[PDB]
């Protein structure tokens, strides 16, 4: 009863994992789409304004392109990569905590931790 | 070898440690810092376990190291540690007494600070009316 | 107002110096009826203007 | 008179209303914990040690003076700076104190936490016949190193009891070590922090090594973001001796403990934005592009480009500014994930048979191995197949209609032999045969490995 | 007052439909003939829109309760707090189904020439791509509750003891069919369904 | 339990965890084994309980000064878990305290009519059953001046609907009479509270819960007044609370019990209460009834009736600590297991 | 094909864009606000890391500003019931998506940041369950910003 | 931290300015682009000047 019940729970398991892990793995689109678009309309809110031929030379028409490009790369450092990448970095971890670390591994150990004073 | 696809080989070695040698072989155990004890005597209770009169004397004495960093936050062979844990205790002892014979004489500071006002703040309530 | 002003006068008994506070957030919620009369007298000056 | 707590003034002035009907006039005045005086005035007699009931209850402490408010006040100001005299004696002995002390707390306290950790370790220890018994794990590249430091030190000091060093072969189970150098110990740490591995398990962390940052850069594409990730990682690994030595707080000690996890993260998001032409969300023309737009047409019209070969290395930066160029960019990046979480899970299930090699259970394998791989392979594997050759076939050039794979895998498993948009040649008895393949595992994979160990027990 | 209006508005509709009734002209309340002449975009959007909406509140939802919970029992056992976020993974997925299939049906949205608009195939590709996107949403917000409850349980029980967790995992997983269940539903449904033409 | 985690999910799993401090079976065998107070602290310091007593250093060690500091960290546990409470929560966990405002009322006022000192008798109170104005019960005599004086801006205010103060001003006869009717008050509003306001799964498990401290309550007032008083039972119908499983048919009875046959007699009828007063200590049948009745409150998930049946299995374990403790430091160890584990 | 009623789904979905975004957003950034208020009063040096629950409310009504503004830059007179609808089902996704993604960083950040001041070992617990909540924002903003995509072809 | 956006600011708007110079149509190509080249790189190349005035005012810090 507690090889035949186990092969079954490893069975329905295994046949829902093949199929929920392939189409799990679709966060790689997911975020990459999100990454892209982001990264466009960020550009287009910022710079895109910045960018025109008048006033060429004008103090007024370069502190604008000062001002967006300041506004455009903290906004930038501030999300795209801190507050994007995090997310990124979290996604790609799980797909190893989950859609990889379970066609193979076990996972039933414990550390090695020696009687050590340089842990103490 | 390396270690960095499969685990390493790990062995379950068995050591008789005389009562002569006994401190010095631990002492160069916890330096070695490659022998992973386990706990043979796991139905033992917290007490009668053999080196429990020796574990509650540093478990009293971490809590006075504790005392005196709470104290200043606010404002080896075994003849070498018992005549340190002398001057742990015997400065311990002073510093507790002059810390409560400071906090106490705070208080009744204050208990004057406090009565000293109560007669400015009254007899203004009679100068004015 | 109402939810304000029952709190400062039961804070303003024991304190008198919450008095002036109680007065100034009652201003702040006063001002939100005055801004409601604004909107409302220049909606209403343009209800009859040239209308045929 | 008297002094009070200021968190006690309104309920002592309500009891006292409610004591005395009236009757009296009460004032409070701020003392500048927190407190306030009162003023009372009861109007009367008879209540008067009742009222005292109430301010001693509740911790007031009544200040009586019936003699003047300034000759109390002269016997008192010879009391205050009398007590802070003593204050500033007794405190500048605390700070004498002290600086013996501060100086020498991290001995102190140094010596307790290894000697407790000596006496913990002392009691897991045997104590059979007047001496103790340690058994325990150690490596076995260790061993010759206890035989020798063990054997050298119990001689050089004398006391002619020497030591007993024994291997025993036993059955639980060992702890596991992993030797990680600078590289691997954040991707150990990382994959350390889910589950702990069995022992002499093939590891998790070094594949994670690779697939981690990459499956990043799938998810975190361009070179502007990469190369600035790329740049703050390479930051920490050229300072990686100043910021060693360092206190570091809980969010710079998981930034400072990656610093390769992030040098790979930046590394592949490059190589990666540079398959994509995004660069801050633009182009690169830095090859020659496959398509070719028209040079007579009107202004403000709705033109396509004639296909004139396929670009070199990576996306093609004609689809930019282009309408119908986020179906494109949806079609290659959903069907690249699929694709590379088919790699990455047919990858690691291969771990799993060298694992029950390892352990040499042919019982296993048959059981769990090889029906799991030829049901994956059977649907997945032939999905993962099928993009590949859509992609191969051109589907214009040859007149035919570009079959749709979503529909496809749905009418595998719905409707047998029923191909309405041939993909292949002979597809519609091949798919049945691949079906049959996985529904026969359903049963194979839950029965083969119970009635095999019942088997076993006969 | 909650239950005054829903009285109310069910008194206004029997006299309504009694009124339309009894004088001959109980026809012109024609159900028919408005699912005939309203635009098919709009059940299309509707359906795409909250198949992501209600996966997404199902997602978040379970996300809450096995997170708080979560937390909430490692503060004696701080040793469940990252190989019990599978349960915050079996209930994130359903989301992600929500996403890989709104996307499927935004590929079938195209314009449809008003000379053929209210067609058959138009109107069928409306009906169809609301009501899958109705079962997909409805389906992984069910399943996201389901999966975030027995996560939570899975989260104390965890803590209480380390090998109950791997006992009541399984009940994570039969808690996890249901939104893969909607998710082939809704592409079943929508998988004849052509694009607006 | 989809509603339950959003101002209840950090609360429940907190109280979870302190349910895996209650002492097992083996942990209380392990305990019984000492032989020194300093060996029972240090037997303790392994478990949940660890160096709650490090401020004692095995000289003022007491078997009281156990039970202050195992009921204090219970008393601060409960406080933790109180403050982060909010809505409802809070509500049901202010009327948890109510039951021991009572009790420190009818103890603060027996310690003026003996004319004990202010300052000891508070000591004695319960400290979950804090209210500001309880030192100032010292001030009156009589209920009505202390009720209209102090008693007003408590939330024990509307308990006193039925207390009739016919100008007598106190003995420690009325007193009792007093406490019980207060407590009776307290147990309709609290029922009231559970069955109104609390959900579904912490509403069935609670009032049983609450109406076995009815039915224990009924009980012991009706088997208490046999010896220690001379009352109508008109009068004592006032005293037995109305939300129990033994009130309709049984309190009656209860009410008209002259002897202890008329209590025998009437719980004979009743039938989980039948055989308490047969054999063995009553108390101790109350005390298992009560944590299994507890045990099995935990075994609900989204409930907020976990945070009483944690409360009262961790003042039962106080309770059996502090028997245990009682037991090796007065060398009587013929009942040293009377303890009740079903933990 | 063009009425005169097709701007309003328009300008109702640029409405729930910012509106149901902004209610999350407020939820989120309330609720966990009221969990490092509770505390940092007896562990105050908490502050300032404790601080991420809002920043994440944050970034969802920036997520509903940008599905906004972009709705209301494809807004005309004369636009089909095809552009009409599709602006509201691009208003309805990141409303809803925003709306649970508040909903949850609020509900598990103040039970995050009371963790983290009993047991230090949370806070990566508290980061790690927040970060799949947020990007349920992103779940539906890849939806809006799809159908952004397909308003005027 | 002026000084990391500094350099940013000299590199990105230095790129900006030269593909706007040479007409790239990552810039210049489409009808909703700014019809002269160097009027823009005109302005955006002053910017990349003020922006390296912030990096070696910053730069000595």
């Amino acid at each position: 009863g507690d090889v035949m019940i186990h092969q079954v729970i490893h069975t329905i398991e295994f046949c829902l994992n093949c199929i929920s892990h392939t189409a799990s793995y679709l966060r790689l689109w997911a975020l990459s789409l999100a990454h892209a678009q982001l990264s466009s309309v960020l550009w287009d809110m910022t710079i895109s304004n910045a960018f025109s031929s008048k006033n060429s030379g004008s103090p007024l028409a370069v502190m604008k392109v000062v001002f967006l490009f300041a506004m455009w790369f903290v906004l930038t450092v501030c999300i795209l990569v801190f507050m994007e990448g995090t997310s990124a970095m979290l996604h790609a971890l799980r797909l190893h905590w989950v859609e990889a670390m379970s066609k193979f591994f076990e996972g039933e150990g414990y550390a090695y931790e020696p009687f050590s004073f340089r842990a103490i | 070898e390396e270690a960095i696809f499969r685990s390493a080989d790990m062995t379950y070695v068995q050591l008789y440690i005389p009562l002569e040698v006994i401190r010095e072989v631990t002492f160069l155990l916890g330096k070695m810092s490659v022998f992973m004890v386990m706990d043979l005597n796991k139905d033992l209770t917290a007490f009668q376990r053999g080196y429990v009169n020796q574990l509650r004397r540093f478990d009293e004495v971490e809590r006075m190291v504790g005392f005196l960093n709470e104290v200043v936050e606010k404002h080896l062979s075994l003849e070498n540690v018992n005549d340190m844990v002398k001057e742990i205790t015997d400065c311990e002892s002073r510093a507790r007494q002059l810390d409560e014979s400071l906090d106490s004489l705070r208080s009744k500071l204050n208990d004057l600070l406090e009565q000293r006002q109560v007669i400015f703040e009254c007899s203004k309530f009679i100068e004015v009316n | 107002i109402g939810i304000v002003g029952d709190a400062g006068v039961r804070g303003s008994s024991q304190q008198p110096r919450l008095f002036v506070g109680m007065i100034l957030i009652l201003i702040f919620a006063e001002v939100l009826g005055l801004y409601g009369l604004i909107v409302a007298l220049l909606l209403n000056s343009r209800a009859t203007q040239d209308v045929v | 008179t008297g002094s009070i707590r200021r968190t006690k003034v309104d309920i002592l002035n309500r009891i006292l209303w409610r004591l005395l009907r009236g009757n009296l006039i009460f004032q409070n005045f701020p003392i500048e914990v927190e407190k306030d005086c009162f003023i009372i005035f009861t109007h009367g007699e008879t209540l008067l040690k009742k009222v005292k009931r109430v301010i001693d209850s509740l911790n007031g402490k009544i200040v009586s003076l019936n003699t003047r408010s300034s000759e109390l006040v002269d016997t008192l100001n010879r009391q205050i700076d009398d007590l802070q005299r003593i204050l500033d004696t007794t405190e500048q002995t605390l700070h004498t104190e002290l600086l013996v002390i501060h100086d020498q707390l991290p001995v102190w306290s140094a010596m307790t936490k290894r000697e407790k950790y000596v006496y913990t370790t002392l009691n897991k220890f045997q104590q059979e016949s007047q001496g103790l018994i340690a058994e325990g794990w150690v490596p076995s590249t260790e061993l010759i190193h206890l035989q020798d430091s063990l054997k050298d030190y119990i001689e050089t000091l004398g006391s002619e009891y020497s030591t007993v060093f024994n291997v025993i072969l036993t059955n639980k189970l060992p702890p596991t070590y992993h030797r990680t150098n600078k590289f691997t110990q954040a991707f150990q740490s990382i994959v350390d922090a889910y589950g702990i591995a069995t022992y002499k398990e093939i590891n998790a962390g070094l594949a994670t090594v690779v697939t981690f940052p990459f499956m990043f850069a799938i998810m975190f594409g361009d070179m502007g973001h990469g190369f600035i990730l790329f740049l703050m990682a390479l930051f920490l690994v050229l300072n990686e001796r100043k910021f060693g030595a360092m206190h570091r707080d809980e969010i710079f000690d998981m930034a400072f403990t990656g610093r390769y996890v992030l040098l790979l993260m930046g590394a592949f998001s490059v190589y990666t934005g540079l398959l994509y032409n995004d660069i801050f969300s633009k182009s690169m023309t830095i090859f020659k592009s496959g398509w070719q737009w028209p040079s007579t047409f009107r202004k403000g019209e709705s033109i396509e480009a004639k296909k004139t070969g396929v670009y070199p290395f990576g996306l093609d930066f004609a689809w930019h500014g282009t309408d119908n160029g986020l179906l494109f960019s949806n079609s290659y990046k959903m069907k690249l994930s699929i694709l590379m979480g088919y790699a990455h899970m047919t990858y690691s299930f291969m771990f799993s048979y060298i694992n029950y090699r390892a352990k040499n259970s042919k019982v296993d394998i048959i059981g769990n191995f090889i029906p799991g791989l030829v049901f994956m392979q059977s649907i997945f594997g032939y999905l993962s197949w099928a993009i590949v050759y859509k992609w191969s076939k051109d589907w214009i050039k040859d007149d035919k209609p570009a079959p749709g794979l979503l529909n496809m895998l749905i009418n595998m498993f719905l409707a047998p032999g029923t191909i309405d948009d041939q993909l292949y040649s002979g597809q519609a008895k091949l798919q049945v045969v691949l079906l049959l393949a996985a529904l026969v595992c359903v049963p194979w994979l839950l029965l083969y490995k119970p009635l095999t160990l019942r088997r076993l027990n006969k | 007052f909650s239950h005054f209006l829903y009285y109310l508005v069910l008194i206004v509709v029997i006299v309504y439909g009694l009124y339309k009734l009894f004088t001959g002209h109980g026809s012109d309340i024609n159900f028919g003939k408005f699912l005939l002449r309203t635009s098919p975009y709009m059940w299309a959007n509707l359906g795409i829109a909250l198949c992501v909406g209600l996966s997404v509140v199902g997602a978040a939802w379970g996300i809450f309760i096995t997170g708080s919970s979560m937390i909430g029992a490692g503060v004696r056992a701080p040793r469940i707090t990252t190989k019990n976020l599978i349960s915050i993974i079996f209930c994130e997925v359903v989301a992600i189904y929500g996403l890989i299939i709104a996307i499927v049906f935004s590929s079938k949205l195209t314009v449809a020439t008003a000379e053929n608009m209210y067609s058959k195939s138009n109107l069928y590709t409306g009906y169809s791509l609301f009501w899958a996107g109705i079962t997909v949403g409805a389906s992984n917000l069910i399943c996201g509750i389901a999966v975030g409850i027995t996560g939570a349980t899975a989260a104390i029980s965890d803590a209480a003891d380390s090998a109950l967790f791997v006992k009541i995992l399984v009940i994570e997983i039969f808690g996890s069919i249901l939104g893969l269940l909607g998710l082939i539903v809704g592409l079943l449904m929508a998988g004849k369904a052509s694009e607006f033409q | 339990g989809v509603y339950f985690n959003i101002d209840n999910g950090f609360i429940e799993g907190v109280v979870r965890g302190y349910r895996n401090g209650l002492l097992s079976n083996n942990q209380y065998i392990n305990l019984t084994q000492c032989d020194t107070l300093e060996d029972l602290k240090l037997q303790l310091s392994s478990t949940d309980y660890g160096n709650f007593l490090s401020s004692v250093s095995s000289e003022s060690l007491t078997t009281s000064l156990i039970q202050e500091y195992a009921s204090s960290k219970l008393y601060h546990e409960f406080n933790y878990i109180r403050d982060q409470s909010s809505g409802s929560t809070r509500k049901f966990m202010d009327y948890i305290t109510y039951g021991y405002m009572i009790d420190n009322v009818a103890l603060m006022i027996t310690g003026t009519i003996h004319d004990r000192d202010k300052g000891e008798i508070l000591q004695r109170c319960h400290p979950l059953g804090w209210f500001d104005t309880l030192p100032t019960l010292s001030v009156a005599t009589d209920l009505e001046s202390l009720y209209e004086t102090v008693l007003v801006d408590t939330p024990l205010a509307p308990y006193f609907k039925n207390c009739f103060d016919t100008a007598e001003e106190l003995d420690d006869m009325n007193i009792e009479i007093i406490r019980n009717k207060l407590y009776k008050a307290y147990l309709e509003d609290f029922y009231n509270f559970v069955t109104e306001e609390i959900p579904e799964p912490a509403k069935e498990c609670m009032q049983t819960l609450l109406g076995f401290e009815a039915d224990r309550r009924s009980i012991n007032i009706a088997l208490n007044s046999l010896q220690s008083s001379d009352i109508d039972p008109d009068l004592k119908s006032d005293l037995l609370p109305n939300i129990g499983k033994l009130y309709p048919l049984a309190t009656f009875h209860l009410a008209q019990a002259q002897d202890f046959e008329g209590v025998r007699a009437a719980l004979a009828n009743v039938y989980e209460y039948r055989g308490f007063l047969e054999t063995g200590n009553l108390e101790d049948h109350f005390y298992q009834l009560e944590m299994e009745l507890c045990r099995d409150a935990f075994t609900q998930q989204f409930a907020i009736s976990t945070v009483w049946a944690w409360m009262k299995s961790k003042e039962q374990e106080v309770r059996n600590i502090t028997w245990i403790a009682e037991c090796i430091a007065q060398n009587q160890r013929e009942r040293i297991n009377n303890y009740i584990s079903v933990y | 094909l063009c009425p005169v009623y097709a701007p309003f789904f328009g300008a109702i979905g640029c409405a729930s864009a910012i509106i149901f975004t902004s209610l999350g957003a407020a939820y989120g950034t309330a609720k966990s606000g009221v969990g490092i208020c509770a505390t940092c009063v007896l562990r105050p040096d908490l502050l300032f890391k404790n601080i991420v629950p809002v920043i994440m409310a944050g970034i969802i009504a920036i997520y509903g500003l940008v599905v906004s503004v972009l709705v209301c830059y494809s807004l005309g007179q004369k636009q089909a019931l095809y552009t009409g609808f599709i602006q509201l089902g691009a208003g309805l996704s990141v409303g809803l998506s925003g709306l649970a993604a508040g909903f949850a960083i609020g509900i598990v950040g103040d039970a995050g940041v009371r963790g983290s001041s009993q047991q230090p070992r949370l806070f990566v617990g508290m980061i790690l369950i927040l970060i799949f909540a947020e990007v349920l924002g992103l779940y539906g903003l890849i939806v809006a910003l799809l159908l952004n995509s397909r308003a005027t072809q | 931290c002026c000084t990391v956006l500094s350099a940013f600011g000299v590199v990105i708007l230095s790129v900006i300015a030269h593909l706007f110079n040479t007409n790239h149509e990552s810039f210049v190509g489409s009808i909703n682009d700014p019809e002269d080249g160097p009027a823009v790189a005109h302005t955006v190349y002053l910017a990349a000047l003020v922006y390296l005035v912030f990096f070696v005012f910053c730069g000595f810090q």
